[PDB]
């Protein structure tokens, strides 16, 4: 434990862990209680009324602070029970943050960061800072001064205001010059924020409403990261503020966000800053550390302490990771400085802690907190010691229900925030309305982003989850500076807090006159007061806004006509079922017009709901969006401008041979780096000025749907109240089920709207942002190619030649693919981007797919598709084609007479999947035979197979043959290239090269520039031709042709795209079928049974052996061990196909009799030895397994463990335990294509 | 020493121990050697066929120029070095003592 010996509250005043204390302050302060909790950390159970003199009262100020939410209380912390609970909670939060390894490293970093003793006016002396120590007064009467790092004090006047403060100096800015000082954290554990999250429905479609409470551990972690930044003296200047534009009506009035907050939030927010400012900060901090190292080198004396100067120098060199070269000459190395800076900046982030804790948190700081919740942490029945609010084994663990207020309501109590709902407001008029400040768009200014693109560059000879665990492994421990004796300072420690820059109060009540309706008017037109009078829906905002009793709706006229009708007792159940069904009908509508680029699901009713673009018609909105792209959604167009990129200058070493090649190599490398940097700048600009508006629109849609549901159930309850006693008792009704079903409809509509906004943002990025960069960037490539050309000839030859020009023409004529995988994390965004490119590029030349009981081309170009009589199709999946070595085992494809050119194929590609059986007959050696033909009259291409190799042949009219080959050996213990499903693709640039790719990996390139004219085949042939084997047969599926050359990016994702679990061969795993077993970690062994029963067990033995035939193949035996069978437990699918997340039972065949697999989870140890039992077993033992990995679950739903093996003594037994491997397995169905003989 | 020429052993299960023999041009078809001892016995030009070897223990025996087809060598000590210039066909080699 990090916190031993819990200190209660009424323990005595011994003096080393509990004592009375003098804090530094400007004036006089009385003795104050606190409890030492660890080395160099203290916690003070009192309100912060001593550090700042201006805050002498706890009354809410007349001028409320510009904060989204805030609560005030003056009797809190007053009594001793509150002090005890406060201290218990803060201790629990410290131990919880210490529990996680990342938090453990952060706590160690906090401990080690003792401030520098640079307070001596004389340069060569070390003196402690007077303002970074605490005077501990002993019961005897005297006091001792002691240094420390952190102080935890109850909140300020504004209770929920958690912050970090430091004690400054007259001339030294400690927090930003590498010295650092003690930090005071104004914090409380008893209160939490309450925010709203609407991006969880992807994981939990059954989620109800939001209103989630942030884990107080995360807030304490944020405070600790602020502290950690301040101890190492690397805090960013507070006056550096991410300024925003505030002139417009739709622009948020104003809010300060310093760059230190952006750094500490990390993750998505950390991308709001460009690389240039980060580089400036890094250089400045490196210079400051060089300065402190120089000062430490200069100093040779110390006054005011007992221990040696050498000991303190050792402590400081460990704190700053400095290096001394055995000569008393300290120096910092760029590598260790970079590592430490990355650890303090990029590793220690709020996002990483949220990911590790598995708790809800707002992904962006824009999602302002909306409530204050009183909580209780001291009891363990409310907040578990390990997993936070999400207690395991309970209903709260699932779906992250612990943080949901509406479920875990007995834990959270809502409080009335003292910031008015409309205290900070803006006025909009056309009929005037008021808007809260925190519900407006966030418009960053252009000044916050800068570029060094214009600056020219010269090149010389030499120019240039897991990572957390590697850093933890590399991290150092056991070195915590011991407590030190110092000469005591005065009775009173004078000192002033670090001065905060002044922020002027932003104006309130501004009036804006507009000639059009803004979306705020529409959003207000749907609210109501839920008075006694009847409320009526309407389709005109002009009346809904004016009349308080009339509420606007964007639904169809029949809906409002129905909801305005009075009905009788017998009719109400039909009325409510009709209205809920109809409501689902409008909420589920999606447009079918998909000719627009990757906006596949256009949702119309967003138009009249929020008045996007100033139309009130669904069809008009659809037309406007189709015409104008995603621009119309944005409230204001974000200006993007890429100035001319600087040129590149190369130095010349007269008569050089190998340094010049280095110069060209470095030129290429810097070209790649420039491309990467400009993509990064474009992405950060997009994320800063595009995503926020989309997020706000999504939030407005969510609240609009909720308001519509509110009005509907309000009018329904109004109608319900009209009845007399007999009707209401005879005819029952409740609102809970209606609320649940309406919320579920809201969620299913919200999934569609969320996805729609996702493609809107991605399409806008791909369409109206990247071309501006790419044009200037390819102009830069043109200039660079010109420079490299001038150097490659230079009208001289004293150089080092066709290879260099080939390389420069190759790389500087093509484009590097653009992906956000290397720029963004938001998983939702990631999927949309890639899925889009591949899905759209699917449409191509031939899309031969077998659906609707026929083999057809979905690319509507193929003329006719001939099917031979001797072809075969797989009953389990009709899309597989099996071809035999017979004449009628043929498939002819009549290629479109349109796309047939003599000199076509300039840039094009093919891709498909092949399964090849295992070669048996020795005559097949060197027996080349064509499998796919598009060659006529000695010109075309052909795919052919031979003994363990695939051959792609291109052939022109003038005899110039070009053969590219991919080979594999048959004499290997484990093969990925025999009887397995293999993705094969061929890319062709008739200008430069032909490339081959297998399952998405690079194999071979050959030049095809010497190729001339390659006339196009009339048709496509699918037939074995020239294969001497009388039994040879193939398997092929998903054949596709691409009219343009492909690239590594579009080919790799394609593999996964075309990729329901699969077997060893890649075919669909099937139920009620036997299967052998194979673990990837240990391939050379097989599974075996022993004395089956509760005492019985499965184990790993071998070797599996070997089956071979001379000079044809050698391979280890595969049909070894007892076969495994899988059958349905609760899957409702009629077919025997298994899919992901299917809970099924597992049985094994032993001497031709079936056994359940099950184990007793109550056995000691995390490892759970499985056993083979008879079918009449006992249901208590866990036997349900979910689905290439498999996980055993308890009968109550608890996961027993991932099925794997453990080396139990000398026996490799099988376990279900909660290793980088051992969770990988493989099923081997009996296959006729392999041919090994069982027995 | 017993010299054997032109044998055709069909569907025979061998259990006992045969010692001090040489076989030439043998055609051992669908045989079965289970739990037996090979002692100073030599095989030359013999054509096996789907024979089964189980718990066979060999001493100074040596296979030469034999065509061994569709056999199983399970729980045996007939290692690789006991085979000289032999062609396997569709055969297998299971766990060996
Ligand atoms: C080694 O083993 C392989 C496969 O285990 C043997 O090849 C197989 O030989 C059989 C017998 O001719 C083929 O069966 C065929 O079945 C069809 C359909 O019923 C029938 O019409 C034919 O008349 C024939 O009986 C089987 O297809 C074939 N398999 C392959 C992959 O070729 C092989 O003969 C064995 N020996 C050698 C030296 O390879
Ligand atoms: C050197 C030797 O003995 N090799 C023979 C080979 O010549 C013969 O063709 C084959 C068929 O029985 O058996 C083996
Ligand atoms: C081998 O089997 C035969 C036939 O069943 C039997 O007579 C003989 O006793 C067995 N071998 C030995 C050495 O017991």
């Amino acid at each position: 434990p990090f916190v031993n010996k819990q200190f209660n509250y009424k323990d005595p005043v011994n003096g080393v862990d509990i004592a009375y204390i003098k804090i530094p302050n400007a004036g006089q302060m009385q003795p104050v209680k606190a409890f030492k909790i660890h080395n160099k950390i203290w916690v003070i159970p009192e309100r912060d009324t001593f550090t700042n003199p201006e805050e002498g009262d706890l009354n809410p100020p007349p001028e409320a602070k510009q904060v989204p939410v805030s609560y005030y209380d003056s009797t809190y912390l007053s009594t001793d029970n509150e002090k005890d609970n406060y201290l218990k909670g803060v201790t629990k939060l410290f131990e919880r943050i210490y529990s996680t390894d990342l938090g453990r490293m952060l706590l160690t970093s906090i401990v080690r960061g003792i401030p520098f003793w640079g307070g001596s006016t004389i340069d060569t002396e070390l003196k402690v800072i007077d303002t970074n120590c605490i005077n501990v007064i002993q019961p005897d009467g005297s006091y001792r001064s002691e240094e420390l790092n952190l102080v935890i004090i109850g909140p300020s006047a504004d209770i929920i205001q958690f912050e970090c403060k430091s004690f400054g100096h007259e001339v030294l800015n400690l927090t930003r010059n590498g010295y650092g000082s003690t930090q005071y954290i104004r914090f409380s554990p008893d209160f939490t924020f309450g925010f709203e999250e609407s991006l969880e429905v992807d994981t939990n479609p059954l989620l109800g409403a939001g209103k989630f409470a942030t884990d107080p551990a995360v807030t304490l972690a944020h405070q600790l990261i602020h502290a950690g930044h301040r101890l190492y003296g690397i805090a960013i200047n507070p006056n550096r503020v991410f300024k925003v534009n505030t002139n417009a009506y739709y622009e948020m009035s104003g809010l300060e966000v310093s760059f230190e907050e952006l750094r500490t939030f990390g993750g998505h927010d950390a991308k709001f800053i460009d690389s240039l400012q980060e580089n400036e900060f890094r250089l400045y901090y490196y210079n400051k550390f060089k300065d402190i190292a120089s000062t430490l080198n200069k100093a040779k004396s110390i006054v005011g302490t007992t221990a040696s100067l050498q000991y303190m120098k050792n402590v400081f060199k460990e704190k700053y990771l400095l290096s001394e070269d055995t000569s008393g000459k300290f120096s910092v190395d760029k590598l260790k400085f970079d590592k430490l800076y990355k650890m303090l900046t990029e590793i220690y982030t709020e996002d990483n802690f949220v990911k590790f804790f598995k708790v809800l948190n707002a992904k962006t700081f824009l999602n302002f907190d909306k409530a204050v919740f009183k909580i209780n942490i001291v009891p363990k029945v409310n907040y578990t010691i390990y997993d936070g609010f999400n207690l395991r084994n309970t209903n709260l663990a699932a779906n992250f229900n612990g943080q949901n207020t509406e479920i875990n309501n007995m834990n959270f109590t809502k409080l009335k925030n003292f910031t008015g709902l409309f205290e900070f407001y803006k006025l909009l008029c056309v009929l005037c309305i008021k808007v809260n400040n925190w519900d407006l768009f966030f418009s960053p200014s252009e000044d916050n982003f800068t570029n060094d693109l214009n600056k020219g560059e010269e090149i010389t000879s030499d120019t240039n989850l897991d990572l957390i665990q590697q850093y933890y492994l590399t991290f150092n421990f056991d070195n915590e500076p011991e407590n030190i004796s110092i000469e005591n300072l005065s009775s009173d420690i004078i000192g002033q807090l670090e001065l905060m820059p002044n922020i002027e109060r932003f104006p309130n009540g501004k009036k804006y006159e507009l000639d059009k309706y803004t979306m705020f008017h529409y959003l207000r037109a749907q609210e109501f007061e839920h008075g006694k009078s009847r409320i009526a829906l309407t389709n005109s905002v002009n009346e809904a806004l004016l009349n308080p009793s009339r509420v606007y709706t964007f639904f169809s006229s029949d809906y409002v006509k129905k909801v305005n009708k009075a009905t009788e007792a017998a009719m109400f159940l039909g009325w409510v079922e009709q209205l809920v069904y109809d409501f689902t009908d409008e909420t589920s509508e999606v447009s079918t017009t998909d000719k627009i680029a990757d906006i596949t699901i256009i949702i119309p009713y967003i138009g009249p709901a929020l008045n996007i673009g100033n139309m009130l018609y669904k069809d008009d909105f659809v037309g406007a969006l189709i015409f104008s792209g995603a621009v119309i959604l944005l409230e204001f167009i974000p200006e993007i401008a890429i100035p001319v990129l600087g040129t590149f200058a190369l130095v010349s070493y007269i008569a050089n041979k190998v340094l010049t090649v280095q110069t060209i190599d470095n030129a290429l490398s810097k070209r790649n780096e420039k491309w990467d940097e400009v993509y990064k700048y474009i992405v950060t600009n997009w994320l800063a000025k595009v995503n926020t508006q989309i997020d706000l629109i999504r939030k407005k849609m969510k609240e609009a749907l909720e308001n519509q549901a509110e009005a509907t159930k309000a009018i329904i309850n109004y109608q319900y109240n009209q009845y007399t006693e007999e009707e209401k008792n005879n005819i029952n009704f409740n609102i809970d089920d209606l609320s649940s079903k309406l919320n579920e409809s809201i969620n299913k509509a919200m999934i569609n709207i969320n996805k729609f906004l996702n493609q809107c943002s991605v399409s806008y990025l791909m369409n109206s942002m990247i071309p501006y960069g790419v044009k200037r960037l390819e102009d830069f490539d043109a200039s660079l190619k010109d420079a490299l050309l001038k150097y490659i000839y230079d009208n001289r030859g004293t150089l080092i030649v066709d290879r260099l020009k080939d390389k420069v023409n190759n790389t500087l004529s093509t484009d590097i693919p653009f992906q956000l995988s290397k720029y963004v994390d938001n998983q939702r965004l990631l999927s949309t981007f890639t899925e889009y490119i591949k899905n759209i590029i699917n449409t191509s030349i031939l899309n031969l797919r077998y659906e609707s009981n026929h083999l057809i081309d979905l690319s509507r170009y193929a003329s006719k598709i001939n099917i031979g009589s001797k072809v075969n199709f797989d009953p389990i999946d009709k899309n597989q084609i099996q071809l035999f070595n017979l004449e009628s085992s043929k498939i002819e494809v009549i290629l479109k007479n349109a796309i047939v050119y003599n000199s076509m194929y300039e840039n094009f590609s093919t891709s498909f999947w092949i399964r090849i059986p295992k070669y048996f007959n020795s005559i097949s050696l060197n027996n080349e035979y064509t499998i796919i033909n598009c060659m006529e009259n000695n010109s075309g291409w052909k795919v052919s197979l031979n003994y363990g190799e695939i051959i792609w042949t291109l052939q022109d009219t003038q005899e110039i043959k070009q053969r590219v080959v991919f080979k594999y050996s048959q004499m290997i213990n484990i093969s990925d290239y025999i009887n397995r499903w293999i993705f094969v693709t061929i890319t062709n640039n008739r200008l430069n090269n032909s490339k081959i790719y297998i399952n998405g990996r690079l194999i071979d390139q050959k030049p095809i520039s010497n190729l001339g004219n390659i006339h196009a085949s009339n048709n496509i042939m699918f037939k074995l031709d020239g294969c001497r084997d009388t039994h040879r047969y193939i398997w092929i599926k998903y054949f596709n042709l691409f009219d343009k050359e492909l690239n590594e990016k579009e080919i790799k994702d394609l593999y996964d795209n075309q990729s329901i679990l699969k077997d060893f061969w890649g075919d669909y795993l099937q139920y009620d079928k036997p299967y052998y077993m194979l673990n990837l970690y240990d391939p050379n062994k097989y599974v075996d049974v022993n004395n089956v029963g509760i005492r019985g067990y499965m184990y790993l033995k071998g070797p599996r052996g070997s089956v071979m035939t001379t000079n044809i193949y050698l391979n280890s035996s595969l049909y070894r061990g007892a076969k495994f069978i899988i059958k349905k437990y609760a899957s409702g699918n009629k077919d025997n196909i298994v899919r992901n997340n299917d809970r099924v039972y597992i049985n094994v065949v032993v001497k031709n009799k079936e056994y359940r697999l099950a184990t007793n989870a109550s056995q000691a140890g995390v490892e759970k030895i499985l056993s083979a039992l008879e079918i009449p077993d006992v249901g208590n033992l866990s036997q349900v397994v979910v689905m290439c990995k498999m996980n055993l679950q308890d009968n109550n739903g608890n996961d027993i463990g991932f099925i794997g093996f453990h080396q139990f003594n000398n026996i490799a037994k099988l376990v279900a335990s909660n290793r980088t491997l051992g969770c990988s397995w493989e099923f081997i169905p009996v296959d006729d294509g392999w041919g090994e003989r069982p027995l | 020493m017993k010299v054997f020429f032109g044998e055709h052993v069909y569907g025979a299960t061998i259990n006992f121990t045969m010692e001090n023999q040489i076989h030439q041009h043998g055609k051992l078809v669908n045989d079965k050697f289970t739990r037996m001892y090979f002692k100073h016995v030599l095989f030359e030009d013999t054509f096996f066929d789907e024979c089964y070897f189980e718990d066979v223990t060999s001493t100074d025996t040596y296979f030469k120029n034999c065509t061994i087809e569709s056999t199983i060598f399970y729980n045996t000590d007939l290692y690789e070095h006991k085979f000289i210039n032999c062609r396997f066909i569709n055969s297998t080699f299971l766990e060996q003592k």
